[PDB]
């Protein structure tokens, strides 16, 4: 189940997405805050599809309390949720990986999101694309040598085809699977054009940003 | 007279962009692709004439319908011109026609030349809020374009001139803040606050130019030339400047420049170049090696009008020193934007901030082009020194040396053409300084050096002595040459003796 | 998401 994947509504119409880290707290974006007015924001958490349509026995509507931007560098931002989201089946919390972490080119990972998909007629349930973890080295010679890439930085890949996220997937999650344990490994952000025929994706390193996620998360 | 690469066009030059060896000329109803070496024409686009018709909307060709009953004929004048290098490497091209519609040109994997084989329009029909005109960019009265990746994705600082002329569904923004969608599809503005206009009852009797745009310390930084109050019969230039965030506009303040003469007032900027100084401008104006400066080319008005008088000035704003004027707190109301007597007004991101007093700066050239009209401005570093390649209204070229202390006398002054010098200009630094300029005059294009002209010209020892170290002029009894072409062997660049 | 499958793939 897929319990952690959080909906960021702004003015009643869904924005970006989010993983669920601690039962207060989530891990998103910097992208998806055009306002300053926390009133403009919503969370919703234990749906599949985008309207909620048939999960009203499992929606959770959050208000947004305060909003905790990381370091300069990365483009992440701690959500706290007005009301801690209640955990079932329906709703639970993903794992971080710890700072000092990896894991090897060809580690099979997953994006999820309710963002733009190309396809004519969208039904605006939960997608997901199967990517696979590239080293910096090969993921930099991928991108023609256009972006060198940071430490705060992690590569994740499709097969052949061209599939990622794009426009309405940023803040959600790079899932790969860590030490027998299904992790948020990266937060989907912008890239450079959306599902390149064997172009990775680029997505921030949440190993490196793991000592100040437990900085702000406990409490 | 001189024989420098050169290239015309069919019609006029708007915008120039260089880009891996290659001159990209946004011209009328055409897009020229030069080489880099010798200007030759390697390809063209033919943007125009275009047909317009209220029927057939922005980004459809509508070839077919040449034979209407309401459709006209419009010439494409080129009003942005920009490379994105951020996503596939491409050119983007925003034209009077179409309602100021923009095309990506993008390029094949080896082939910068190629800006035929694969072109889209940047178009999306909007169904959210067909109110809006993302896609609708550029105006045709005036438009000043600023591109920039910020948060991740391309943002365009767009500044347009604007009238009364109303246009429902596709209307236009005076300055705004757009994204592109990460689809490469469309624009699109985030929130109310990405655009500041001009009241619907200002948008005639207070015109606004866009005369330049650039990004400095996370800051966006626009000049303009304006009316000094809603009311007022006289013209100002005023520096804007707001918070490079892709979310809006925030921390909107424009506050006015002047270009003093010892009391004389350049009051309208005909041109601006931004640049680091050379050691010696550094420590005379107070700037470290590191700082911006803004250069900006001012001319005196004619009384209660807008257009100038053939009197012209040059003064350095370093833009350490501008935003330090910015932060220093009297102040007024947006009054263009707000009305005059509203609320907002009446109080103390949110608020937009218009100053009263201008920052002020004395001429560089100490009142040297108080005779000339000068278009057109770009400076460059040799050594110690500080050089501006200066245009002017009557086609005349030149580079002359500039000091805080006391004026040069320019070592490169020619005709270039009839037509006077464009603003938009280009500065390559290859390896050591010892690059080129990219000059417009009408619809040619000339590719001038950064170490002067030759040195044949100066016709006394006193000129030839007077050149800066660079050109590497000496007296030869009779004629100032190189050292390697002094016949007799009587070479000085120290003693001039009664010849 | 662009070349997705339904997230119970
Ligand atoms: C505008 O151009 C059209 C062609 O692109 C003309 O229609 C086309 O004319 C051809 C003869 O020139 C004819 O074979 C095509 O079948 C016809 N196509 C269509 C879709 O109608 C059009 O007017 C035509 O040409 C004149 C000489 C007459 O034959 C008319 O009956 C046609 O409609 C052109 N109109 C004008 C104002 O020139």
């Amino acid at each position: 189940n897929i319990g952690w994947m959080v909906s960021l509504r702004y003015r009643n119409k869904h924005i970006c997405g989010g993983s669920l880290i601690k039962e207060s707290w989530v891990l998103t974006a910097r992208q998806c805050f055009p306002s300053r007015d926390l009133k403009d924001y919503e969370a919703w958490l234990g749906i599949h599809d985008v309207h909620g349509r048939g999960d009203e026995k499992c929606k959770q509507v959050l208000n947004v309390s305060q909003l905790v931007y990381g370091p300069e560098g990365s483009d992440l931002v701690l959500m706290k949720l007005a009301r801690p989201a209640v955990l079932d089946d329906f709703v639970s919390t993903i794992d971080l990986p710890n700072y000092g972490s990896t894991i090897p080119e060809k580690t099979s990972c997953s994006v999820y999101g309710w963002g733009y998909t190309g396809l004519i007629n969208y039904d605006g349930l939960l997608r997901v694309a199967h990517l696979y973890i590239m080293g910096n080295e090969k993921c930099s010679q991928h991108h023609r040598g256009k972006v060198t890439l940071n430490e705060s930085e992690i590569c994740a890949g499709a097969e052949k085809i061209g599939s990622g996220p794009c426009e309405g997937d940023y803040g959600g999650p790079l899932v790969c699977e860590q030490h027998k344990m299904r992790m948020v490994l990266g937060v989907i952000v912008p890239g450079r054009g959306c599902a390149i025929p064997n172009r990775p994706g680029i997505f921030v390193r949440v190993a490196y940003y793991a000592k100040w996620i437990h900085k702000i998360i406990l409490t | 007279k001189y024989q420098l690469p050169n290239f015309t066009a069919e019609t006029p030059i708007q915008n120039v962009i260089l880009h891996e060896h290659h001159i990209f000329l946004g011209a009328t109803n055409y897009i020229y692709v030069l080489n880099e070496e010798d200007l030759q024409k390697v390809a063209e686009y033919k943007t125009g004439p275009v047909l317009e018709h209220p029927d057939c909307f922005p980004c459809q060709d509508c070839s077919s319908k040449a034979n209407l009953s309401g459709g006209v004929w419009k010439d494409n004048i080129n009003m942005a011109l920009v490379v994105d290098t951020y996503y596939d490497d491409q050119l983007i091209s925003c034209g009077s026609v179409n309602r100021g519609t923009c095309q990506r040109h993008v390029f094949p994997h080896n082939h910068t030349a190629d800006i035929q084989s694969e072109v889209h329009c940047i178009f999306s029909p909007q169904i959210e809020e067909p109110s809006q005109c993302p896609d609708c960019v550029v105006s045709a009265l005036g438009a000043k374009v600023l591109s920039s990746v910020k948060d991740r994705f391309i943002n365009f600082f767009v500044g347009n001139t604007i009238n009364s002329s109303y246009f429902p569904d596709h209307p236009l923004h005076s300055i705004s803040v757009r994204r592109l969608k990460e689809t490469k599809d469309g624009f699109m503005f985030l929130t109310d606050q990405s655009y500041i206009d001009v009241l619907p009852e200002f948008r005639d009797s207070y015109p606004i130019k866009y005369v330049h745009a650039f990004e400095s310390n996370n800051f966006i930084y626009f000049l303009t030339v304006q009316r000094e109050t809603l009311d007022a019969q006289t013209f100002h230039t005023r520096i804007i400047r707001f918070c490079s965030i892709n979310s809006g506009l925030h921390s909107y303040m424009e506050m006015p420049l002047e270009c003093i003469l010892t009391k004389e007032v350049f009051n309208i900027l005909q041109a601006a170049y931004v640049s680091k100084p050379g050691a010696q401008l550094a420590r005379q104006i107070g700037a470290s090696l590191n700082d911006d400066i803004l250069f900006g080319v001012f001319a005196q008005s004619k009384p209660d009008s807008a257009e100038p008088m053939d009197r012209s000035a040059m003064c350095a704003f370093p833009i350490k020193y501008v935003n330090d004027f910015f932060n220093k707190i009297n102040v007024r109301c947006l009054q263009h934007f707000y009305g005059p007597n509203h609320e907002h007004c009446f109080n103390r991101d949110e608020y937009r901030t218009e100053f009263t007093t201008a920052l002020q700066r004395v001429d560089l050239f100490m009142g040297q082009f108080s005779e000339v009209l000068l278009t057109s401005i770009s400076t460059f570093i040799k050594g110690d020194l500080t050089i501006a390649n200066l245009g002017t209204s009557e086609g005349r070229f030149m580079q002359v040396v500039v000091s805080r202390s006391g004026p040069s006398t320019p070592h490169v002054n020619f005709l270039l053409d009839s037509h006077p010098v464009s603003p938009e200009v280009i500065v390559e630094h290859t390896l050591n300084q010892n690059g080129y300029t990219l000059v417009i005059t009408g619809k040619k294009i000339t590719k001038i050096p950064l170490n002067g002209l030759g040195c044949r010209h100066f016709q006394s020892c006193s000129q030839c002595l007077s050149a800066p170290p660079f050109v590497q002029c000496g007296w030869c009894h009779d004629k100032c040459v190189r050292s390697e072409e002094c016949l007799s062997g009587t070479w000085t660049q120290q003693i001039c003796l009664p010849a | 998401i662009v070349g997705g499958y339904p997230w119970w793939m």
